[PDB]
DNA sequence: TTTTTTTTTTTT
DNA sequence: GGCTG
């Protein structure tokens, strides 16, 4: 199939659909739109559950509301025949911004001990020395609009934990907001300054030895040589230290997405970490420390012993899957 | 060393002719190397020649590939270059790489097998081999060397053939000299031997007698009975070997002391094999069931039989056939073919039984055209025998055997030999 | 599961004596479980008895463990209870646990062997087994089973087999002296027995007589009728048991008082079994519907039968054949095989009846050749009794029973015998 | 691949001869490729010879285009190199490229015709064809290829057919004078030949005798066996070739000195071929399995067979029909068609054997209607012989080979001819 | 009263002998109840006996359940207890509950049938 | 689960 | 604020 002509043609077809957004990262092409078949959600007028994925072999449209799933060619044949004509004919035809300052953000180590966010991060049991890698704000939409304007229409004051991300050079290129309130648009709001920014927290703090890669930036604070991808593309390539990285995810043996990521990592021949002999039962290392009384150096003891690679990692995954 | 392998496949005729027939797509990776080898294999299949760089990157690479796959294949093809290396080191390194990759694939396959079998039924991914056939996969992966062994050359392999002749490493001799003088040394390993007697004429007295003789000859015997329980077959074997009448064991004329004494006297002999009797419901056992039974015996009891005796071929079921057929010709022929395939796979002499036609009942002679279930069964059998004791041989405790089909020798040489049946002891004795 | 295994090793005897020989340290863990099992094994080696909790704690106190190991072992020891689980589930579950752990250990060992093999030859461990040992190692993982029972092992089960011949474990008596004489103690479990009725003989009279005789001997009887309703078959049963003539019930000679009195007199006797009569339409009951009926009776009625009597084999339907013919040979052969398979898999005595050949109808003597079902019934039937009713026998209220096929004993011992048939009470009485 | 096409037009010669007539300027492009091809065509029209690179530069200089494209054309002629690719792949790829471009041009033309038809007649173009011409021109694009011959013409190709009569190029002699006489030169290549006989009559004997005779005539013979082992077939061949009876081998009447001496005496002959014996499970090999076997035989050794002896086609499986989906007739017809397709593809003489019906096992005459399994096998076969053995014939060591079907001659001239059969030596001798 | 039914299936024998052949998986809600009954039914089919609490906790661990399903089943198993009552009210209450569940399933099925017909 | 063609086989 | 096969 021809992917780029599908991306070009799909865009115009889905451009007519309302709530049209171009979810284009550095390696994928997706289009978000309201589904034209069902009108998406009747109760929520602002939901766009129709999606187009063009990074595969064939660009396919999938609706998460009415379970419509089709190729772009069938979509064009059924709904846009004038666009379908040229589509098959063209088919036959070919067949950086740096965060220099953080306004209204105060670092946690220079804050007073009676601050309510200090009580929360003490309840999260972060060690004190990591407190100079964390900021706090009350004007998070104002801060984001100071960095990337236009994403927040109204700058209502929201207290959020600032999580600046530095490169190997140590320059801040993105920042993540942890939601202090239980009610929020998102638990982790990642904001980039330029679209090719690194999404791996704390790359500047990597020393010699094995590099442990986790899922949470707060989880990496207990870990020596601990960095954390903030979702995004989850690209192993964009992740450095490929010869010596350690792939640590959250402890969830019955969760299908976690074992899907484990299978993707172990089929790539990577060094994946396994919780199959863990004395603790919590989902993440921070939850293990907070709820099961675990101290960090026991955890530094367990993982190093159970580091796995390749075929022996496969059996570990076979028994950890269920 | 995928790059070197591909480069010397493209740019070396001797290396190609040496290593190509042993190449497989499951050896390189799940990325650019596999796609490049797929292109090369498609070109070689289509044109019977090694492709060039132009054929790879123009005539073949313009195919249904992903952007990432296209870029990887382009980089790998551009990276291919001829390098001067000795054509004894290249072949050995390629052989080592192939062996390592075969072992890796086998390990992954057995891991997947264990993971699948751990799951509960209705999600067990049928057609995937059971946990029992893990060691055979590893053994196959071990023997993945680059040696040319396709068939038996007549002139190039006469030494091994003469070794087989002088050792006679196919014959399993009988305990009866009459059955050895017509088979020229007994039955052969990968063979299907059949008895045809009728109704209540024999056909299990003979099989039990053969099992007893093989047991006395030190062979491991597996008696798979479809029509009789394990206890009754073992009682017939006890009557044969303990020289006690079958009625005496029922009325109670034999004491426990002498029974145990005879059993222990047989035990102390080093020239005694192991006989294992297994019963299956009539019509509920196929060749796959027999293979599962063999694997279970080998794993648990460390029992590898040399003789397999199926009490009745016509009351089994076909593993290949999925829908039962009212046509007895095809079903019985398929059953016999599957049984003979099992025999030649396990190198075990397979004896079975067949039913004769009603016309042959009370007939002084039984021809091969008296076979009842199927005419394809005599075609697949290596040796058939017919029991024709009608009325007078019964009064003289005799049975006449005709030798209807003989693949071990000429069946017209000693067609009849008038075997000495004994139904009380359930055995055959000669008339020497 | 490890907690349960250790707890029932400490607090049980049969479980210990059953699972201890198959218990190894490497099967448990690398933490508290392994240390606890090492303590148990050390105690049982030094003192040949199962340790108690206080003794286990004393051994833990006098042992070389670190702080974390001490805490783990103490917690695990404090977490063991004498709770009572069922033995079969416990043994099966611990067998599965042991097998899974052995498989995991073997897979890890072969992976480590492969990893060591791909290392500089100057630099590798000597103790690690070579790659060629991989197929054997997995075999040792697959050869782990708490109890090995694959078939009947001759010379290894002779003591158990003798207990079968003395205890007549398989025989089911007949309540008729002549039938016990020719069967050497009655019919056997897992068998198909049929009656051949000549012209002028009913097939359901003999079956009802056998059902009544088995009922009087304490056996659970399941009578499956095809051409008759449940009430009619149970009326034949009442005629035989209550001594009331069949026509007397319809006429009304016997009143409710006598009927109820006789029924309660039978109910008082403790030597009486249960009879369950189930009706099925003609051709609407294959030998797979009978399995469902047995499952329903076991689950709901708790009725597990020892005798199953099918009214007529010809009326039944061949599940394998699927298609149904009023009088076709292929169906009768399949029906017989399916019913015998049901009898074998249910360990029950199965009875049925068939009509003899027309020539057999005219001739007082009936030959296996003279049978409507040829090579189909005298091949899948352990016993085939033939019933002859001529004019002279009917005038004397008798029927000539001829033995046409006897897997049990010699067919010619007592072949012909005269039976005292009463057609009114549907009964068979002996003749002096 | 326009660069490759242009480069091999300028430099390669045989490719130019084969591909130039099927070349048009519309097949290449509308840019630099079209201009370069126009220059080449103009030069070849002026001077009836292929131009050179310097000639192309001179033509560009004297015959100029607009510089915009002229730069692209001059940079297009900077990459045409010799690049000695194989001829078959180059021709096939050029044919595929021109076919694809012809399809594209035809689709564009029909689209333009449809667009013109929609336009009002006032302004519609006159050069464009009408809509009624859309189908035929499409056909003109469908039948585009480099095959100058579409079939065989009787009068046009009278030459190149007389060559096939002077040099047979199909006949393979039989080494037996009677078979050559009844065949007029022996069996032909790309044919299916069948020996039909009853069970245990000599079919494998005849096939082994034919294989030995072919081997003595410097032929590569591949014996594929579905029933017998490789050693058994090789023993039959040894008995035929080494003049030693089968009984001698199984009785030890031949020494290793005689065996090795005779084998080396046969090896010293320059008129001896190769005999590879291959074994497959009964019902576990098809035509595609045979093709894979031939490919691996050609790769792993310098072995390309001229004779292929399949032991019995009835015990093979079809490569199209799923297993036991169809009856015997359809499956056997499909297998015969697949085998004949393999024979015509490999240009080899394929011998095989077939069974006769149950009614012909004891008959002195065998007709074509006596064929077992399909009746389409005689239809698909090219030469069928019936082997008949009776008591009188067996008493004289002779058989009654009868012509059932013959596409090589009249079956009535010599229909039945006696043949001496040495079963001990597994040899066919002719009565003289 | 699904919890009572499960509790007296596990901890009582006369109740189990009386009510087991008529129980079905469709009589329980799709939450923890149906999964717990599935575990009990599988254990009874495999071992022909009523499982204990330890057996079910072993069966739960050796099961392919999501985190929510696993937590629900474990909580329901923990909540089970042998409340002493009479074996004449339990049987009739279970029969009433089974009849109500059957009626509910039939009503849902006929509603689905009517919705399917109009398509 | 029936229905219809054709074949091949076998049983009576 | 994303999520398919
Ligand atoms: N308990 C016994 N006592 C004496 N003779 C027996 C006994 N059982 C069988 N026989 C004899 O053994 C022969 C029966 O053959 P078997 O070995 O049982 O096999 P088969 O009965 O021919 O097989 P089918 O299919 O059941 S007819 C007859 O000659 C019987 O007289
Ligand atoms: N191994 C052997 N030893 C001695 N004589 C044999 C042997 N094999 C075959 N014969 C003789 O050769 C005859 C024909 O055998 P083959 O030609 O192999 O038979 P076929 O045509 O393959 O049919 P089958 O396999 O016997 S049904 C036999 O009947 C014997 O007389
Ligand atoms: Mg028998
Ligand atoms: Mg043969």
């Amino acid at each position: 199939s021809i992917p780029w002509i599908d991306n070009e043609f799909a865009y115009r077809a889905l451009a007519h659909l309302p709530k049209f957004t171009q979810v284009n990262n550095s390696s994928t092409f997706k289009l978000r739109f309201r589904c034209p078949v069902c009108g998406d959600s009747k109760t929520d007028q602002n939901k766009a559950r129709g999606w187009y994925y063009g990074d595969n072999n064939e660009g396919n449209i999938h609706c998460y509301n009415c379970n419509y799933h089709a190729p772009i060619g069938i979509y064009l044949k059924e709904f846009e025949p004038d666009l379908y004509r040229e589509y098959i004919f063209e088919i036959r035809k070919e067949k950086k911004k740096i965060i220099k300052s953080l306004p209204s953000c105060v670092r946690l180590d220079k804050l007073a001990e009676d601050h309510p966010i200090i009580k929360y991060v003490k309840a999260r049991c972060i060690p004190k020395d990591k407190w100079k890698y964390l900021w706090f704000t009350t004007e998070w939409p104002k801060l984001v609009n100071s960095i990337a304007p236009g994403t927040y229409k109204k700058e209502i004051s929201e207290p959020r934990l600032v999580i600046p991300i530095y490169n190997a050079n140590g320059k801040a290129e993105s920042f993540q907001g942890r939601a202090l309130k239980k009610d929020a648009p998102q638990k982790y709001i990642t904001i980039e300054a330029y679209p090719e920014a690194t999404k791996i927290y704390g790359v500047e703090r990597v020393k010699d030895g094995d590099v442990y890669v986790l899922e949470g930036p707060i989880d990496s604070l207990f870990i020596e040589n601990g960095i954390a991808i903030t979702g995004g593309q989850l690209d192993l390539e964009v992740v450095p230290f490929k010869d010596r990285r350690v792939w640590v995810l959250d402890n969830e043996p019955r969760h299908p997405d976690t074992i899907k990521r484990m299978t993707k990592l172990v089929d790539a021949g990577e060094r994946v970490m396994f919780w199959d002999k863990s004395p603790w039962k919590s989902k993440d290392v921070n939850d293990m420390i907070r709820k099961e009384g675990a101290t960090p150096e026991q955890i530094m003891e367990y993982m190093k012993n159970n580091i796995a690679q390749g075929l022996m990692a496969k059996m570990r995954l076979s028994k950890y899957a269920k | 060393m995928v790059e070197i392998i591909l480069s010397h496949l493209i740019f070396d005729q001797a290396y190609f002719s040496k290593v190509w027939p042993y190449m497989d797509s499951e050896y390189f990776e799940s990325g650019p190397a596999k796609n490049t080898f797929k292109l090369i294999k498609s070109h070689v299949n289509e044109y019977h020649s090694v492709p060039s760089i132009n054929a790879l990157n123009v005539a073949l690479e313009n195919s249904s590939f992903t952007e990432t796959e296209y870029s990887g294949v382009k980089t790998l093809i551009s990276k291919l270059a001829d390098s001067p290396e000795d054509h004894s080191w290249l072949v050995k390194e390629t052989e080592k790489y192939v062996q390592q990759r075969a072992m890796f694939n086998a390990t992954s396959k057995i891991i997947e097998i264990q993971t699948n079998a751990e799951l509960p039924p209705e999600k067990r991914n049928k057609k995937m081999p059971d946990v029992g056939a893990i060691p055979d996969i590893m053994r196959q992966a071990l023997s993945i060397s680059f040696d040319s062994y396709v068939g038996h050359d007549w002139m190039d392999d006469y030494e091994a053939r003469w070794l087989s002749y002088m050792n006679k490493a196919r014959k399993v001799p009988f305990k009866l000299r009459i059955l050895n003088k017509i088979t020229k040394g007994g039955a052969e390993t990968g063979t299907l031997n059949v008895l045809m007697a009728g109704v209540n004429v024999g056909k299990s007295l003979g099989l039990c007698s053969l099992a007893a003789d093989y047991l006395q000859l030190g062979h491991n015997v597996l008696y798979i009975s479809m029509e009789m329980a394990e206890e009754v077959c073992a009682k017939r074997i006890d009557a044969n070997m303990l020289d006690v009448s079958l009625d005496d064991i029922d009325d109670g004329h034999i004491s426990y002391a002498e029974y145990k004494g005879k059993m222990e006297k047989w035990r102390e002999k080093s020239t005694l094999g192991r006989l294992i009797v297994k019963q299956y419901p009539t019509g509920g056992a196929d060749a796959n069931t027999f293979r599962s039974l063999l694997n279970e015996l080998k794993l648990k009891k460390n029992f590898v039989p040399t003789i397999i005796i199926v009490d009745y071929l016509g009351i089994c079921k076909s593993c290949r056939i999925r829908v039962y057929s009212e046509n007895s010709y095809t079903t019985v022929k398929a059953i016999a073919e599957e049984l003979r395939a099992l025999a030649v796979e396990t190198e075990t002499v397979l004896w079975t039984a067949a039913q004769v036609g009603k016309q042959a009942w009370d007939s002084s002679d039984v021809n091969m055209s008296d076979i009842a279930e199927s005419a394809g069964l005599p075609a697949t059998a290596d040796f058939m025998l017919a029991v024709i004791e009608t009325e007078e041989l019964a009064a003289a405790e005799q049975q006449l055997i005709k030798q209807i089909k003989s693949r071990y020798g000429d069946k017209n040489k000693w067609n009849k030999f008038l075997m000495g049946v004994q139904k009380g002891n359930q055995k055959w004795v000669e008339i020497e």
